[PDB]
């Protein structure tokens, strides 16, 4: 009954400058009932500001909630680097309560250094009468970062997922693990296997590619 | 202390049902009030819904206003949760929360928080892990930085504990997170950056670690 | 009455056959504080005060003077220098139909403990947070009232009951409200030893 669009979807500060997140609702609202949470990677979301203007027990004095009449802010006087997160509005008007999109801050000083990686099929495996291909692109940045699969000179057309980590504390970056699996008979039935990768820093794919009975 | 001690993970299948409770300690119990929400992994909130602990009215979302039923025990000071007709679908993590309330009066907002507990429903019984190698291609990766790393495919249920060198090889290593097959089973490879000139002269072995099954598995990459 | 509308009739101008009613073949509780049950036809008193309601058996033992819980605290509290007696028996014959009966209501909420024989039937809402409730009920804004689930086929314990207590008030009053008086037959031409009316 109540929509809570949640904008920037996400925020890039250097530890300490000055942000704000933003959620919206589209009725009424009594303006003491909306509040923040942030949520680490693997733990419960904790309480920050409850009556979008007072803050709960033990959160820090650099922040503070706005909380119009129905526009909602939650003012950051700085990042203390802890703070890159996931944060979420939640409403209690009489209507049932709901949640917003989330937004989440990433920390930036991190050089861009996509390294494209490829891992054969083992021996054992194909015994085993499916394929599984591996493709690492290490500790690389931003999260912006697609890659498709080159076979036989054409593009190919599911049959691939993706799975990606958070930023590390030091390098910051990112890296994905993306698997590319396949059948047993078209297995042994195309020649040329490549995955490609297309980057703000890196242009120009790797396309690294490899042969059958040889690697 | 304010607190929720929460119930245990579970694993349930398509058409059954499940319940959850979670007890509270600490604070005046008898005036609070628990409201339920899940969450997918990595996804928005989902609000379920809320129970007074007084006077027991309750209130649930309009996608589960049917098939969920929400029950508190006030002798015991615990709170149950009941998900009719589950599917596999609904697998996620449960929270329950409350304020502090304490006898006088009490908070606007819902400060305390359980741990949250993991459900979850798939067709797949227990398939235990099998790790494999990834072949340090000598002919390209052996220049300067050089990564190789273990596979972990088909297991169930999560999680899988994997470590290099027995605990000694901790920086460099990338454990990646598990993806869900549409066999049913979990998956997921840990690999590790090392200088070429010692890819070949350290022996680098991975322990795959998989409680469900008890299985211990190392292999040579 | 529902217990938080707990009703007050006034019995008196009458003759007090306590020890008359004692054994009505139905009283599973009878407590007495102050005065013998038994000789209450001799022990009389001012005025005697029967406030009546219905509560359901489990708690009728918080019904005593300086005993907590929550009918004494939020409903009808007696008074810790209570002197007069507690009367309860089942009832569920006649206050429980199937489907239930939601006619009975007690007071759930309440910021102060009631003072000793204090009444109180206000229906605002219940405000246990730190905002107004402006009259908006909702989070924190509680109605007071829960109702009795009241069925015939319960155990004794959420089964109902109907309790009278009589409260023996005494001042310096010529006390009217007094058991009957004894008489015997007249004995003629023996010297015997009598004792007419006063």
């Amino acid at each position: 009954e109540i929509v809570l669009t949640q904008s920037p979807g996400t925020l890039s500060l250097s530890p300490g400058e000055r942000a704000t997140l933003s959620c919206r609702a589209s009725q009424s609202v009594r303006s003491s009932y909306l509040a923040w949470y942030q949520q680490k990677p693997g733990q419960a979301p904790r309480l920050l500001i409850y009556g979008a203007s007072s803050r709960a027990t033990g959160i820090p004095d650099r922040f503070s909630g706005s909380g119009s009449g129905t526009d909602f802010t939650l003012t950051i006087s700085r990042l203390e680097p802890e703070d890159f997160a996931v944060y979420y509005c939640q409403q209690y008007g009489r209507s049932p309560w709901t949640f917003g999109q989330g937004t989440k801050v990433e920390i930036k000083r991190t050089v861009a250094a996509p390294s494209v990686f490829i891992f054969p099929p083992s021996d054992e495996q194909l015994k085993s009468g499916t394929a599984s291909v591996v493709c690492l692109l290490n500790n690389f940045y931003p999260r912006e970062a697609k890659v498709q699969w080159k076979v036989d000179n054409a593009l190919q057309s599911g049959n691939s997922q993706e799975s990606v980590t958070e930023q590390d504390s030091k390098d910051s970056t990112y890296s994905l693990s993306s698997t590319l699996t396949l059948s047993k008979a078209d297995y042994e039935k195309h020649k040329v296997y490549a995955c490609e990768v297309t980057h703000q820093g890196l242009s120009s794919p790797v396309t690294k590619s490899f042969n059958r009975g040889e690697c | 202390q304010m607190q929720l001690v929460q119930s245990g993970p579970e694993v349930k299948k398509p058409g059954t049902s499940v319940k959850v409770s979670c007890k509270a300690s600490g604070f005046t119990f008898s005036g609070s009030a628990v409201q339920w929400v899940r969450q997918a992994r990595g996804q928005r909130l989902e609000w379920i819904g809320w129970i007074v602990v007084g006077s027991g009215n309750t209130n649930y979302a309009q996608r589960f206003q049917e098939r969920v039923t929400i029950t508190r025990d006030m002798s015991t000071s615990t709170a149950y949760m009941e998900l009719s007709s589950l599917r596999s679908e609904d697998t996620a993590v449960y929270y329950c929360a409350a304020p502090y309330c304490s006898s006088t009066s009490c908070r606007d907002g819902f400060d305390i928080w359980g741990q949250g507990t993991m459900v979850t429903v798939s067709s797949a019984s227990t398939k235990g892990p099998s790790v494999f190698p990834l072949a340090p291609s000598s002919k390209s990766t052996s220049g300067g930085t050089a990564a190789l790393g273990c596979l972990v495919k088909d297991y169930f249920p999560e999680p899988v504990t994997v470590s290099w060198n027995s605990g000694a090889l901790t920086s460099g290593v990338h454990t990646f997170p598990a993806v869900l097959q549409s066999s049913g089973l979990y998956s997921l490879s840990s690999v590790v950056t090392v200088p070429s000139s010692s890819l070949g002269t350290q022996t680098y072995i991975c322990n795959v670690n998989h409680k469900p099954s008890n299985t211990k598995v190392d292999k040579k990459v | 009455a529902s217990v938080y509308a707990w009703n007050r009739k006034r019995i008196s101008n009458c003759v007090a056959d306590y020890s008359v009613l004692y054994n009505s073949a139905s009283f599973s509780t009878f407590k007495c504080y102050g005065v013998s049950p038994t000789k209450l036809n001799d022990l009389c008193f001012t005025n005697v005060y029967a406030d009546s309601f219905v509560i359901r058996g489990d708690e009728v033992r918080q019904i005593a003077p300086g005993q907590t819980g929550k009918i004494a605290d939020y409903n009808y509290k007696l008074p810790d220098d209570f002197t007069g007696c507690v009367i309860a028996w089942n009832s569920n014959n006649l206050d429980s139909k199937v489907g239930g009966n939601y006619n009975y209501l007690y007071r759930l909420f309440r910021k102060s403990n009631l003072k000793p024989f204090e009444r109180d039937i206000s229906t605002e809402i219940y405000q246990a947070g730190s905002t107004p409730c402006n009259g908006v009920e909702g989070f924190n804004c509680y109605f007071p009232l829960q109702s009795y689930g009241f069925q015939p086929t319960n155990g004794v314990g959420y089964q109902p009951y109907r309790v009278v207590v009589l409260s023996f008030e005494l001042l310096h009053a010529p006390a009217t409200v007094c058991g009957p008086k004894k008489s015997t037959n007249l004995v003629k031409n023996k010297c015997v030893n009598f004792n007419f009316n006063g």
